[PDB]
């Protein structure tokens, strides 16, 4: 709950409340009464929603891959990192060091290809969504030994029921996820250096249990995040300049802020 | 071994969790938790500065 | 799992069931309510306020403020009718836009005593006496005052008071009545006659006027909500 | 709906026949009142509250509605030569109840 | 001895004393308060007047002619310009007020007639044509009488409200006006009318000239007649007097 | 429970119940007793169903749109406002303050349009409702960035499954929603008046996850709004005319009431 | 407050309301009742209709020209063909009721007269 | 529980069981033991399926009507009444006056018509079951305002779904609804004559929410009515004759009962 | 969420169950009981109620 | 609030019910109700009729 | 943590209800609240008039 | 089984629900929290914070 | 949004004509403005911040914006002969309005 004002009345004292000091670092706790006269209001705003879990609660699209059932694609393979999407990233980096359980969630869609084959009757398409864990064997057909499944965590989901949901606990060598590392993996400082270093998280890959149909099919998978216990440490200002890359904090130099008429103008 | 806690409602309640997986990793998120300290970044100097006081003496 | 069969009617949408579905937006701050003078918690407390009955709805008179008048006037003989309407709070034209019938006309059931209060908007010299009477269903509407002096009738004299209410008793059958037509439930005849005649003296007006008011008491029920006829829509505005 | 629905009137020829078609309608009753006459083909309309000749040959001016949506429909046909079944349709959108009556002479 | 139709209203420096009145209708059971601390949003400390702008103001009289279809008054645009509640009004941002409405018209024992005063809250009304709405000046008025006209407005590409009387403007029922407090001038028996409103917004406070909280609506049912040699002019007059102003937001005079 | 009758016996004195005066603006509280002889009839009937609560609480129909798959409208566009129908609208307006929580329904249906395009297999639709708040990023094509989701809250519903349903706490600025305004948003006192200028509720859009299939189909949405935990203040009259827009209350004069044959006329 | 003009008479299911009336005079000083066990004389079980019958009958309007000498009812003739009261007398044998007469004659305040209402017993003419 | 009996020597005494007197109307109390000699036999058996509630309980269908979803018929209109069908109908007879809950349950079944439209690949159907209250504004055609629904009981089903089931509580001005009604409407006793003028229960409309496809298809809607809480009154003989008509009890004269060979025949 | 399977015979239709099903129109004031001579709750007694036998069912 | 009843078994066990919808009228039908009363029906003389004794003395 | 309430039933039975979502907006609808007080719009006269006393004294 | 009837909203997806959902890894140990200088809880915190504003946004 | 969608301005031949259509913008509202001007047929358009003459032979060279996003669209045409219906159409994603306006001489 927000705390609330205190009445006020006329003062006259040495003690001054306003003039203060800029340069100490402290910003002036002034209250509204101590520059005017103010009646007693019980505020009973609650800054509920302000919460960091209430903020980066909510589920957030990160990558859409699309995978053919026939064809040069048959699964999808995507590195997992929150750093692909735009809002969720800009979102997660207000904090340099954040620890947050994930709750996956995917939204797959499929859609008929225009072809020419005819009498295409496609039973239900099945799909499978499986996690390697870095260092994992990773598959290179559709159809290999890996895709079997012998203990990485995989989730099977025929089309037409409820998205797949799987929750995964804090996943990070380190005591809290880094959204922003000044460093190299290389000693000599010679190498990648930034948040692709520090950070990884796995493999997600996407692939049609069955062909489906005589008819190609192109199936879409969406992969949502949605940070849950989360703790945040060192809060860090906005990103202001456009993101250009996902591996890299490389910017393009932007104003500052967007232009008005002039320094006395309402708009 | 139902957990009952006060539901978020209006100024001027109640509701009823219970954990189904052992993981703990899979419970519900931990919205109500409503604590906050600006001292770490607001007002962060070493020695107080009473706000009344003259900042500089 | 918890192993469970899905009885008929699961995953359907019914426009009258209360349930519970996870709020969109988490943990909003609603804005604290205040105090706003003149909660309303029932419907029934504003069926019970009072509403002007367009008792002359003749003619082109809906369109003017004719309608909620009714002329009464010094005319040389006793027993004239004055005016006349069907006890159908719902259906009757006379009730159907009163405050009390287009509420009725948002239910299907109604049940309960009706006050019609009668103010006499005459001048203040003018004394008229007046038989306002309700027939009870059953038979033809009274045709001569003599006919009406049976039913329940009040025999209202105007004096310093204007106003004088003929409190409809709720004669029925049926614990309730349908708020549309029905041979079954016929609510009854409303009337009224000259007891006297409406004396005036010299310079004064002998056309007088008088309004009626619609309320209903406090043993009024509705039931079995249903969409109002009254309103209409093409497309979406 | 309509009384009496199957009815047989026999009228001599010369004079004016009534052929009563009364309806009461059900609470659940709330539509566009439409009453269509047949005879063995439409004799009169009521639609929109207005009332309708149909152009029928045998029988243009001289039928005629005795009475409206109170409840009565009947006709007086005039001038009997006409012998048929009367069919008589009031129509909502509930129930729709039909009335025929057959005349003799 | 006592007598219920004597009544005296006294207010800041002004007070009205009325012989034949009917009871006083206190708004919606509610008489007018100051804004309680448990419901302010307001920081700023609020001016209180209490004398200079709770007083009886007297607007401008109007005939009720036999022909006269109603009138209107936007309470707050009505006393925009009138004294110190002008003044403090132009000036302060935020304000809230209650109303101490009251009706004058009376008329020798050998008239007739009937009005409805009724105040009502958000009197949202309608443009003669349905694309635009009605423009300032038209649906508001100074001191003036803002009169219903009993035919159907005209509508062409125009801002003329609706006067039509048997809406009210409003496309509702004139007779179901009634739920609103109401208090009937019917002249044979009671020659004045008083409403006392409470403040009725959904907000803690408006400011006045962004919004009228209530209108003061007077609608004659019964139209006024008299036999020739009778006095032809017959006048109200409305005063309206508001209660417990409270005012926040000191800024420029204007709007 | 509704009050019940009390009886009375012939009655002979100075009292007068009936006679009143109704210029006071009190309505008579008169029983059945007052002006008659009545027996003690215990009334058992309950007034239940005429709580606002119960009077407003039903699922209605507000606003339905239609949005293709393929063509000119990929993407269904609504800003939310309880205006657009009549039957709702009219049961709102009885107050002229009301606060309500909302439980919105969707009810979507698809239709195969006709077409040329042959071996129409079209796989299981999969649909998304995106509510922006008001000052929120919109979208402008069916494939733009806000469609991803950052923070909206957004429902992703495949078709065939239980109609989505979504409750919505109270949302409005002030402490009521206010249905009739009668101010403009200007000071100047120029510009838009009405209950449009205080109340905005954000939008809401609706568009296919997948194409679906090679043949065009099109989607009607339908959006359900039933008020809960009502609070209602001032009654107002019921709306006499028909409603002419959304925007406004500008209404086309109508008789007071539908006119009968006679003052003394039965029908 | 309180006024001795106002008055209202409930019987039945019709009652009457009057603003300017003068203190009701009752009979002789004997409110009517039921016949006594004490001085009954006819052994059949009465009925008492007691709603029925004991309601506000209006019978016709006469008018009050400069000219009109007077008027007299007959109180049993005059409601001999009225309503239930009507059909029970002509049924029943032995007939036993109170009256409670009121006469209604309203003029303006210019208008001048004097009526005298009196019920006579016996009036063998 | 049922009673059961009790033992029984040889008896010879002036009282007599057997003999007794059918003109009283009273039926015989005889138990086995009186005109002869019996054991004593516990029965257990329980008179629990005869239960009015466990006689009336058994869901059956009242009525089936069909609606295209393209040509004349879009949408079917049906007045409430268990007088349509046979078997229910007579199993309600047996109780002059009663007093029942409903439990409506309605089983939808779509059908594709024969045509000559091609690529006919239909999406899944969406159905709308409107109940409209006796005195409400009834649908004209399938896309008028009153589908929107404002305030009356409609429930949405899309097809696929369990049948859709709505409790209906005990509606009749009355106390209880009555069976026979040996009454006119009109005090002239002018009119219709029966059941039909004091039972009217509403109007139930069912139509296509969306035209599913470019084919034409035929939805059959069947109406099940079980009645639950019964309370029966005036136990009345069942009826003989075969029904004619839904509103009236008009009858053809039927044999009191199927003949046998003679007198002394055993077949 | 509760995780549950759903049973062999869910979402089927059963003319002989007795289950709860949400009311279409809620709280509906139901019209008070009265007293009416001659309630039945048991259809066997009804059956011990005496009833003529037609033995002689012969042709015609 | 749950309420235990016996379940309806044979001859020579108990089940729970809990009522969800607030309504009343959504309840499950109330099969367990076995009263009987044959004398407004069977038997309806005013004066007893004793079987044993003699019916017109 | 369940709340037992009375069903509406007729006149002349017990529900029971839990709380699953913490936010408290998506609790079923409050249908029963039968509370009514006709005096803010019905005789809302400032001085009390007995309806058996004379109005205008 | 335990009869149960699917309310209208079930199998939806709502990005803003917040419920359980099985563990993809069990009885992952996760790694010991320590401590961090500055921990932020609320939103508002930060907002109270200094920031200096570019009052002189002119054009270039 | 528009103010006074419906407006009918007459004026004489030979001084500008001033045709506001001054348009306030919704919390919801945040999409690019498109502000198009059509005659009874495109006049002028407004989009990516940059005028459009649109070639318009009738019309060229006569027509230009008076004031842009702060609210204004209005336009004074100057040199009238021009007698038609002017359609103004502010454009924004959630809801688009328009203003017409008769123009007499």
């Amino acid at each position: 709950r927000v705390a609330d004002t205190v009445g006020t009345g006329p003062t006259n004292s040495e003690a001054i409340p306003a003039l203060t000091a800029a340069e100490t670092g402290h910003t002036s706790q002034v209250v509204p009464g101590d520059t005017m006269q103010t009646r007693h209001v019980k505020n009973y705003h609650s800054r509920s929603e302000s919460t960091v879990e209430n903020f980066l609660c909510r589920s957030a699209c990160v990558y859409f891959t699309e995978y053919k059932n026939s064809g040069s694609k048959r699964y999808a393979e995507w590195v997992v990192t929150t750093r692909q999407a735009a809002q969720l990233r800009r979102k997660l980096e207000f904090f340099t060091y954040i620890r947050f359980d994930l709750e996956l969630t995917f939204v797959i869609t499929s859609t008929q290809q225009p072809s020419t084959t005819q009498n295409q009757d496609a039973q239900i398409l099945t799909h499978q969504i499986m996690y390697v864990p870095p260092g994992g064997p990773v598959p290179d057909k559709v159809d290999s030994y890996v895709w079997q499944t012998s203990t990485n965590p995989s989730v099977f989901w025929t089309e037409g029921n409820a998205p797949p949901r799987m929750s995964i606990p804090f996943l990070s060598i380190g005591n809290a996820y880094s959204n922003f590392y000044d460093g190299w993996s290389d000693f000599s400082r010679d190498g990648v250096y930034g948040i692709n270093t520090l950070n990884s998280m796995g493999t997600l890959y996407a692939r049609h249990v069955n062909t489906g149909g005589t008819g190609p099919i192109k199936s879409t998978i969406r992969i949502y995040f949605k940070p849950k216990h989360v703790k945040a440490w060192i809060p860090r200002p906005p990103r202001l300049c456009q993101y250009e890359k996902a591996k890299n904090v490389n910017f393009q130099p932007s104003g500052v802020t967007t232009t008005r008429q002039s320094i006395t103008a309402m708009t | 071994g139902a957990q009952v806690s006060t539901q978020k409602t209006g100024a001027h309640i109640h509701y009823t969790n219970i954990n189904y997986y052992k993981d703990a990793a899979s419970n519900s998120a931990t919205r109500q938790d409503f604590a906050q300290d600006p001292g770490k970044f607001t007002e962060p100097v070493k020695d107080i500065m009473i706000k009344s006081l003259p900042a500089l003496n | 799992g918890l192993p469970t069969m899905n009885t008929p009617g699961s995953c359907q949408f019914l426009t009258s069931d209360d349930f519970q579905s996870p709020s969109a937006m988490p943990q909003y701050d609603v804005t604290p309510e205040m105090r706003i003078p003149g909660e309303v918690k029932n419907l029934m407390e504003i069926a019970e306020v009072d509403s002007v009955v367009p008792v002359q709805n003749v003619g082109e008179k809906v369109n003017s403020m004719e309608a909620y008048q009714i002329p009464v006037r010094s005319n040389e003989g006793s027993g004239t009718q004055v005016f006349g309407f069907p006890l159908q709070p719902g259906y009757s034209s006379v009730f159907s836009r009163t405050l009390l019938g287009e509420i009725l006309n948002y239910y299907t059931h109604w049940s309960g005593s009706i006050k019609l209060t009668f103010m006499f908007c005459g001048s203040a010299m003018a004394t008229g006496k007046f038989l306002l009477a309700y027939s009870p269903l059953g038979a033809g509407a009274p045709t001569k005052r003599v006919d009406a002096m049976l039913g329940t009738h009040v025999v209202w004299d105007v004096g310093l008071q204007s106003s004088c209410v003929l409190c409809i008793p709720w004669i029925s059958q049926t614990h309730y009545r349908y708020v549309a037509s029905d041979e079954c439930t016929a609510g009854g005849f409303i009337t009224c006659w000259y007891q006297t005649n409406i004396v005036v003296p010299a310079d004064a007006q002998s056309s007088c006027y008088i309004m009626c008011f619609v309320s209903a008491c406090n043993d009024f029920s509705v039931r079995l909500l249903k969409d109002t006829p009254f309103i209409s829509q093409e497309n979406f505005f | 709906s309509i009384t009496t629905p199957e009815e047989m009137i026999e009228k001599a020829k010369g004079e004016t026949a009534y052929l009563p078609c009364k309806f009461t309608l059900s609470p659940e009753d709330q539509g566009p009142l439409d009453i269509e006459w047949l005879i063995s083909q439409v004799i009169i309309l009521y639609s929109g509250d207005k009332i309708y000749d149909d152009y029928y040959p045998d029988l243009k001016g001289r039928v005629h509605f005795t009475s409206l949506k109170s409840g009565d429909a009947s006709i007086n046909v005039t001038n009997l030569q006409d012998i048929g079944t009367y069919q008589c349709k009031v129509k909502k959108a509930p129930g729709v109840a039909n009335k025929k009556i057959h005349l003799v002479v | 001895g006592y007598s219920d139709r004597v009544r005296s209203i006294t207010l800041g420096n002004s007070t009205i004393t009325t012989q034949e009145c009917a009871n006083v209708v206190v708004g919606y059971g509610v008489w007018p308060d100051y804004l309680k601390d448990n419901e302010a949003t307001a920081e700023d400390q609020p001016t209180q007047p209490d004398v200079a702008t709770c007083r009886f103001y007297t607007l401008d009289s109007v005939q009720w002619q036999k022909t006269s279809p109603g009138w209107w008054w936007k309470l707050p645009d009505a006393l925009s310009n009138l004294g110190l509640f002008g003044q403090n009004m132009q000036y302060h941002y935020l304000g809230r007020t209650g109303y101490t409405i009251h009706v004058q018209c009376n008329a020798s024992k050998f008239h007739q007639g009937c009005l409805l005063v009724v105040c009502v809250p958000e009197a949202e009304m309608g443009c003669a044509t349905l694309d635009n709405t009605p423009s300032s000046a038209e649906l508001l008025g100074g001191d003036a009488a803002k009169e219903f006209a009993g035919e159907p407005i005209a509508s062409g590409s125009n801002k003329l409200v609706q006067r039509v009387v048997y809406n009210a403007g409003m496309g509702i029922g004139v007779g179901n006006l009634t739920i609103f407090p109401h208090q009937w001038i019917n002249l044979r028996t009671n020659n004045s009318a008083t409403i006392v409103m409470p403040y009725t917004n959904s907000v803690p406070m408006d400011n006045m000239f962004r919004h009228n909280n209530v209108t003061l609506m007077v609608i004659p049912f019964v139209p006024l007649d008299y036999c020739p040699g009778s006095t032809t002019y017959v006048p109200i007059t409305v005063t309206i007097a508001p209660m417990n102003a409270e005012y926040n937001g000191l800024r420029l005079a204007g709007h």
